[PDB]
């Protein structure tokens, strides 16, 4: 069901194709328009999705192409950056950080208090 | 050393944060050229990172990429391995086994519209640079230098140098898309060669990569607005055979992209001509066909 | 099309006074690079360079506006370029960023701190911002801002630099008619001619006539900030827009830029930042030391004129006389904010500048 | 049908919708700050601000011990 429905909508596309190919004249009365296509072949031997755009046209659907795809990779690089797991990841690491930095700040302590107490004997 | 050597010395180490800081400095001085040369043994060892860190600070692709610069690159016998050679040797068996020929451009043609297949007469067999390659072996430089290094990344299997070089550059749909078609082909011909099924089974992965990018990106282009997505999705695409972006989706077979629905509408706007209906379209047309005078009462499209 | 009808510029052709140099002229140009009246005699042409130009390289691609005007045109036609075939709505802010023509560098935190505050500050209301426009000094700190700015948060920043046109390198490379021009963030260390920033969107290049040095923006500039300001707000209760001079480190012309602002119609309140060097912190210094505004006392003027001494090398005339204006500028503690890093300078730049305004138009 | 209430009883219906609403709109809060994610994010953004703040500690407690250490050598 699921890949029907994909290939179905896939096979649309060829659908249209073939019945843009296809002449203006059904197959019962299509001899009345083969003819006329060996009269274009004549008349050549005597003497469509392809929608051009002009060149303003073409210079906003790249500026327009330019924001969209920077706006996907922004996008896509903040839902990782707020998803669950880069949190976690992140508390964790810069905890890491927390624990050996604020143990320098406990020993320095420790010369401090050292150091105070015997100015306080000193004075 | 000076900043050329020392740079030389960081692209061997793999070490991207060591050249950020030291040999990047304030003030820093390079002899002019020496940063296209050192882009130059970047790009044939695959160093992504400090391909990033070379092009921020200015070395400027449309200036830096000249013809015999990009037959170096497909010329590189360094970095990962690649099946070109096996490729080339099958269209110049097909077309025309000593190996190593000094891989010309009109090879890289040959075997672009093998693998890409069809009625892609890509740029690559044109007579035109082919009479410019006589006459040469910013004329000599490429006008759209990201076209050419995605489709030199997609033939040597980077990837890492090909999503980057999705980054930057115009008309990014139509390359996701040409990607995805040259993986697949790619990989069904390693498949064809009774190659490893291993890297047969990667571009095949490889292929669902750039496909699914081109999938996010049509359904980016589809919030943003719906109107320029679709000519985004019409627009012949010169730079890639004449072509049309629907015609690269539906030859790269890609099922998911066709049945987006800003693609489907637009297959029904082109189903309904030039006219103006839909609304119960059904009991319309027919009344159109069996009477003639009907056909004065449809609003056709403006 | 309209913009060759309405702009003119001026081209010099003179007498050649070498002075210095041979090949160097009173217009800084070489000898024969030549196609004000006194010892120039420029003449009157059209504009030959306008359009936009794609930021090749220095990371993210970008796209700005560019236009060559004259030093003595009407900042009512910039205006009309300005909002009209720029398509810029008008803003509720003007944040003018002065400081050093010199490059420098300064601490990190306070950098860091600065350039996500005012990159902030102008998202949150779609400020015009007006820079220098070169890659020097402050204006390279502010275009790091806006390249943390086009990495990490949403919006589209109007911050619209005004430039000299002989500054910039490859001026030649710049010569277009509504065409789409490359550029290279590449700057040669052996010239002396500095390239523009790449994080800006558009440029206001004047030409006076004279090619590799200043002065050929300022009073342009001056002029076109001032009537904006007479423009009035959209809100329409009986107020133009606010304006707010940003000062960051700077050499002795941004004290006299500071003593235009200060006494002026309407106040234009200015606020500062400590920690930069240089200027800034003889203006911080002169604010937190100060007493009752104008009347400050000795030892401390002693220490202001040994520091301006000290940081300026200038002599003790000098010294006396910018420590002259210094005291004139000073006798307004209101208008000046001094953000502090720490301390009560409301420990924010966008408070910073928006109660300055709040309390500037008063 | 309906009952067409008298205005004692309308009093008293809207004021127990009042409470009604004060309670759906108090329940969408707290479960909202009790959900996991949430209190995730608080977390992270507090050790942001904690990780610069303890910085400052570190380089104003190593001044402070160098002066103290000068404190020593004057006595």
């Amino acid at each position: 069901k699921s890949i029907s429905n994909q290939v179905w909508k896939f096979q649309r596309y060829q659908l249209i194709m073939t019945f843009h190919e296809r002449p203006v004249l059904p197959p019962p009365l299509i001899i009345f328009s083969h003819m006329t296509m060996i009269f274009q072949h004549l008349c050549c031997r005597w003497r469509g999705l392809k929608l051009f755009i002009t060149d303003d046209e073409l210079k906003k659907v790249h500026d327009f192409e330019e924001q969209c795809i920077e706006e996907y990779f922004r996008e896509k690089d903040d839902r990782f950056n707020s998803s669950n797991d880069e949190r976690i990841r992140v508390t964790s690491e810069r905890v890491e950080n927390m624990s050996m930095r604020l143990e320098e700040v406990n020993e320095r302590e420790h010369s401090m208090k050292a150091s105070l107490q015997t100015v306080d004997i000193r004075l | 050393a000076s900043a050329p050597d020392q740079l030389s010395l960081a692209l061997a180490w793999n070490r991207v944060d060591i050249a950020r800081s030291q040999i990047f400095i304030y003030g820093q001085q390079w002899p002019v050229g020496s940063l296209e040369q050192a882009m130059l043994d970047a790009l044939v060892l695959d160093r992504v990172d400090f391909v990033k860190l070379l092009i921020e600070n200015g070395v400027s692709m449309h200036r830096f990429l000249t013809i015999s610069r990009l037959e170096e690159l497909y010329n590189t016998r360094h970095g990962p391995s690649n099946t070109l050679y096996h490729l080339v040797r099958d269209v110049k068996k097909r077309e025309y086994l000593p190996p190593d020929y000094r891989i010309s451009l009109i090879d890289i043609g040959l075997v672009i519209e093998y693998l890409m297949g069809g009625a892609y007469r890509c740029n690559y067999t044109r007579k035109r640079f082919r009479t410019l390659y006589h006459n040469l072996f910013e004329i000599n430089h490429f006008p759209f230098p990201f076209h050419e290094l995605m489709v030199w990344a997609v033939l040597m299997k980077r990837q890492k140098m090909a999503l980057f070089f999705w980054q930057h550059g115009e008309e990014a749909m139509a390359k996701a898309l040409v990607a995805c078609k040259l993986c697949k082909a790619m990989a069904h011909e390693a498949s064809e060669n009774d190659m490893v099924d291993d890297i047969s089974q990667e571009l095949n992965h490889n292929s669902r990569d750039f496909g699914q990018l081109a999938v996010e990106l049509l359904d980016q282009s589809y919030k943003q607005d719906e109107q320029l997505a679709m000519k985004l999705l019409t627009y012949e695409l010169k730079n890639w055979s004449n072509a049309t972006c629907l015609q690269l989706a539906v030859a790269a077979k890609h099922r998911d992209f066709i049945a987006h629905t800003c693609s489907q509408m637009l297959l029904t706007d082109m189903w309904m001509g030039r006219l103006r209906m839909r609304k119960n379209s059904g009991l319309k047309v027919i009344l159109g066909i069996l009477l003639p005078p009907s056909i004065l009462s449809l609003e056709f499209k403006n | 099309s309209w913009i060759e009808r309405a702009f003119y510029k001026r081209e010099c052709v003179h007498i050649i006074p070498s002075t210095k140099d041979p090949h160097r002229c009173c217009c800084g140009r070489l000898i024969g690079q030549h196609v004000w009246s006194i010892s120039k005699h420029t003449q009157l042409s059209p504009t030959d360079a306008f359009g936009t130009i794609e930021f090749q390289g220095g990371g993210h691609s970008n796209k700005a506006m560019y236009v060559r005007v004259s030093f003595d045109t009407k900042p009512d036609l910039l205006l009309h370029l300005m909002t009209k075939e720029w398509q810029l709505e008008l803003p509720k802010l003007l944040i003018s960023v002065h400081g050093g023509l010199q490059n420098f560098e300064l601490q990190p935190k306070l950098k860091q701190v600065f350039g996500k505050g005012l990159i902030k500050a102008a998202m949150t209301t779609g400020a015009w911002i007006f820079t220098g426009g070169v890659n020097t000094g402050v204006i390279r700190h502010v275009g790091d801002a806006l390249k943390d700015h086009a990495s990490k948060s949403r919006g589209k920043i109007c911050t619209i630099g005004i430039a000299p046109w002989g500054i910039v390198e490859n001026q030649e490379d710049l010569i277009g008619r509504d065409v789409v021009r490359p550029y290279q963030t590449m700057s040669n260390p052996m010239s002396k001619l500095t390239v523009l920033n790449s994080m800006h969107s558009h440029f206001i290049l004047a030409d006076n006539g004279t090619t590799g040095k200043y002065g050929a923006e300022v009073k342009l500039r001056r002029q076109l900030e001032k009537h904006i300001s007479l423009q009035k707000i959209n809100t329409r209760i009986g107020q133009g827009v606010p304006v707010v001079a940003l000062i960051v480190e700077g050499g002795p012309n941004v004290i006299s830029i500071v003593l235009e602002y200060l006494r002026d119609t309407p106040p234009v309140p200015v606020v500062v930042c400590d920690g930069s060097g240089r200027a800034s912190d003889i203006l911080a210094f002169g604010h937190k030391y100060s007493e009752e505004g104008g009347l400050i006392n000795e030892s401390l003027r002693d220490q202001l004129l040994v520091t301006i001494q000290k940081t300026f090398t200038y002599t003790r005339t000098q010294a006396q006389h910018l420590f002259i204006i210094l005291m004139e500028c000073m006798k307004k503690k209101e208008l000046i904010t001094v953000f502090r890093m720490g301390s009560e300078g409301h420990q924010d730049i966008d408070l910073a500048i928006l109660t300055a305004l709040l309390k500037g138009a008063n």
